[PDB]
RNA sequence: UUCAUCUAGACAGCCGGACGGUGGCCAUGGAAGUCGGAAUCCGCUAAGGAGUGUGUAACAACUCACCGGCCGAAUGAACUA
């Protein structure tokens, strides 16, 4: 073994006493927010993911924890694992219904949706003054403030963003990585 | 309270700063124990000592942006005496 | 240096009249005939024990043939030699008929590929491996499938005379 | 609308094939090539036309279109 | 002044490709040996120096 | 190490049609027929059933059995290329000077050229094979879109249009002006 | 040869991560994750360093060692002659 040095006492004591399961299925996930929203309310529930033998976990743990192992195999997809529970989802959609915070895909890699400009009150100043100061948007320093009056047509879908152009969208701290933490698999009591 | 390289997590509100210090760790022995953390800072190093220092383990991550999740008692053996070398007072020194 | 033979040679190290009846060593030797076989005995045994040929004799020379020279059997052979930078062991595997016929086509690539020769090779034990498909050099495991079909292309024909009239075809 | 390739038709050497010796002692009598031993040599035994069961090579026999 | 992504479109074909430290040819930026015979497919490859 | 026998899986779709004598290939697909020549590799092919093709170099060496995977990918490209073909994105660049690549037709031979490249006075010229037919990306500016049913004769007729533009006796990592090729594609939709 | 994997699913690839403190001490005009001296991180995990290479003078922006998902079985290193 190079990869499974400690896997027998990995989760064959974790789900040993747990019968009502909430699941997680994702690739659109962070780390910084992610494993520290693994630090959300822990103390009675544990968080983990499986790996390659989740294709075999249909026939690894066949020791009949609960006799409904048809509900176990065909979701070996994504960063998929186990966030256990006792009681149902009656208040679990009162916490993580719309949670997100991130940096975008790498240095200005792909991002699905579209933004739009609007005359609002921001009031910025020339900081690192080599980003966007002559590209057509008005950085007209209005005796202290900045109020945009233009309607630009740049933002598209499926982008591979260049040098300084990935800190114009990131000037507004925009992250397309939503993932309100879902529960997709039906398994209880 | 401190003169070290001050991290700022400061969302300002009507000129009033966020009056808790995110506290670059310049006041971890010089508070009520020996002066050599901030006092005597340009005479020699501050990696000196393994002496009986503290058992105030609760307050330790109450200052520096509490992010343990599971156990804060694993981090209380782990900055003062590990990230520094002035006071640890236990032989988990590895 | 022929098609090889295999022998047992029974050495004894001449009876001392302080303590007679010595200990009767026995080997297994590959040899082109019976009288290179005797001189391979006093060259392997002089690495083990305190003898020489003027200090011993040969009790008997019993030529062996195989009990089944008519089946096939995958072999695994340990040899050691010295190419000119140093002495080296190691191993080969031959898919061949009998124990004597394998060591030819064991020596007939170790002389061709690593360019050693017969005064340097020291065969350790010609092991007939136990069954099929539990062997480790995979280039004999070309030959371990069911329905082993292959055609050989390009059937060249011999020339009895020196003027064909035909522009020869090579259908097989 | 036709996806044809020509023949791919040779003779083949199969386990238990018939074959025709051409040189040596046997000299033009029908063997039966039973079992491959290597790429350049095989086993033959057709022992109703007076041949023993020895390992022969393939630079010495030619092949017939019969197969059983 | 060109587009910085079109600068990066140009960058794959000319700018960042490795070079043999013995026969000076352009080598593709991950490559163990070289590709030719007067260097003997050698195993020293400096990267291509930038404009700082 | 003298491999015994080797076959693989060349797929044939429903419309294209492959009939081969000795080892040359005839192919007719939905977008204009072709034929090519491969008489240097010593293989044999077998259609099994209407959609799949074998290759075989049995009693091959080791440099033989590298050249079967290469003709898993020398006859597929014409199978795709007779029902897709190749489509090209070749973005321009200007550092100080424009570029007007436009298809003049001298001698009725349809030769593509380029003026005004880095302030030059030579009129460049490129010989243009058949198969291809130059079009430009209209109103999404300064690219070239090269069609065709061939595979080598499109990206040698593209690769020898992005290497005329070499600037010489200067730096090449500042003088980034030239002609480069952005992304080749297939002319069919979603590609 | 000598090791480690190897249908508990491997490698090459591709989807997404890669940190909260801490901008750990010293040395610093300026050391932050990637100029440096000395040691030699917790939490959880799938796992992330008191950092494998870039980048601001110093912040930050990236690739990464390090990983969970699609294919899905054979793969990698150091030596030898
Ligand atoms: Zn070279």
């Amino acid at each position: 073994r190079e990869k499974k040095a400690e896997y027998f006492a990995k989760l064959r004591e974790y789900l040993e006493e747990y019968k009502s399961l909430f699941v997680v299925g994702v690739d659109n996930v962070s780390s910084q927010q992610m494993h520290e929203v693994r630090k959300e309310l822990r103390g009675r529930a544990v968080v983990l993911m499986g790996k390659n033998t989740m294709v075999r976990r249909a026939i690894r743990g066949f020791l009949s924890d609960l006799p409904d192992f048809e509900k176990l195999l065909p979701f070996v997809k994504g960063n998929v694992g186990f966030v256990f529970t006792n009681e149902p989802l009656t208040e679990i959609k009162n916490v993580i219904v719309s949670n997100r915070v991130a940096a975008p895909a790498r240095a200005g890699a792909v991002a699905p949706e579209d933004i739009w400009v609007r005359a609002v009150n921001t009031g910025m100043e020339p900081g690192k003054t080599s980003f966007f100061q002559a590209l057509g948007v008005p950085t007209k320093i209005a005796r202290g403030t900045i109020e945009i009056v233009s309607d630009v047509k740049v933002v598209d879908a499926g982008n591979k963003v260049g040098q300084s152009e990935a800190s114009l969208l990131n000037l507004l701290n925009i992250s397309p990585f939503t993932f309100g933490l879902t529960v997709v698999q039906v398994y209880d009591n | 309270k401190g003169i070290k390289v001050t991290v700022q997590l400061k969302i300002q509100n009507r000129q009033a700063a966020a009056s808790v210090v995110p506290s670059a760790s310049s006041l971890v022995i010089t508070a009520l124990k020996e002066p050599p953390r901030d006092r005597k800072k340009d005479k020699n190093v501050k990696h000196s000592g393994n002496i009986q220092l503290d058992e105030i383990i609760e307050i330790a991550r109450q200052m520096r942006d509490k992010s343990f999740g599971r156990t804060l008692a694993s981090v209380t053996k782990e900055i003062l005496g590990t990230a520094q070398s002035v006071g640890c007072r236990v032989d988990f020194k590895n | 240096m022929a098609h090889f033979k295999e022998y047992q040679v029974i050495g004894r190290r001449l009876p001392t009249e302080s303590v007679p009846e010595p200990k009767l060593f026995r080997m297994r030797i590959f040899a082109s005939n019976e009288v290179i076989a005797k001189s391979r005995y006093w060259y392997f045994l002089q690495k083990l024990h305190k003898v020489k040929k003027a200090s011993g004799e040969i009790v008997s020379i019993n030529q062996i043939n195989e009990a089944h020279p008519t089946k096939v059997k995958n072999f695994g052979v340990w040899v050691r030699y010295d190419s000119r930078s140093g002495t080296h062991n190691m191993y080969k595997e031959i898919r061949d008929v009998s124990r004597v016929a394998a060591v030819e086509t064991l020596y007939q690539d170790m002389a061709a590929r690593h360019r050693a020769r017969f005064r340097s090779i020291h065969i350790l034990k010609v092991a007939e491996i136990e069954k099929t498909a539990d062997v480790k050099r995979q280039y004999v495991k070309q030959f371990l499938t069911k329905d082993l079909k292959f055609p050989l292309p390009h059937r060249v024909q011999k020339s009895t005379k020196t003027f064909s009239y035909k522009r020869p075809s090579t259908f097989y | 609308t036709d996806s044809i390739v020509k023949a791919s038709n040779w003779r083949l050497v199969e386990v238990g094939r018939v074959v025709l010796i051409k040189k040596g002692q046997s000299a033009g009598k029908l063997a039966a090539i039973v079992e491959i031993i290597d790429q350049k040599k095989v086993l033959i035994d057709g022992p109703k036309a007076g041949v023993p069961r020895q390992a022969i090579n393939l630079g010495q026999v030619v092949l017939t279109p019969l197969t059983f | 002044i060109i587009e910085p992504s079109l600068k990066a479109l140009a960058s794959k074909y000319n700018c960042d490709k490795s070079v043999c430290r013995k026969c000076y040819a352009r080598l593709p930026p991950r490559a163990t040996n070289c590709r030719k015979r007067k260097c003997g497919h050698t195993n020293q490859l400096r990267p291509k120096k930038k404009l700082k | 190490m003298k491999y015994i026998q080797t076959e693989q899986q060349i797929e044939v779709p429903e419309g294209v049609t492959v009939s081969i004598k000795s080892r040359i290939v005839k192919v007719v697909g939905p977008r204009g027929t072709l034929t090519k020549n491969l008489k240097h590799i010593d293989v044999t092919f077998t259609k099994v059933n209407n959609q799949l093709i074998k290759v075989a170099v049995h009693n091959g060496g080791r440099k033989h059995v590298a050249a079967l995977r290469t003709v898993k990918s020398l006859v597929d490209n014409m199978i795709t290329g007779v029902t897709k073909g190749y489509k090209y994105k070749m973005r321009y660049v200007y550092a100080h000077f424009p570029i007007n690549v436009n298809i003049v037709e001298k001698d009725g031979a349809k030769f593509i050229e380029v003026r005004n490249f880095l302030g030059d006075k030579k009129i460049r010229n490129v010989p243009v094979r058949d198969g291809v037919t130059i079009e430009f990306s209209t109103n999404v500016k300064d690219e070239i879109v090269l069609s065709g049913n061939s595979v080598e004769d499109v990206s040698q007729n593209a690769a020898d249009l992005q290497q005329i533009c070499r600037v010489r006796n200067k730096d090449i990592r500042k003088f980034l002006d030239g002609i480069y090729v952005s992304h080749k594609g297939f002319i069919t939709e979603d590609l």
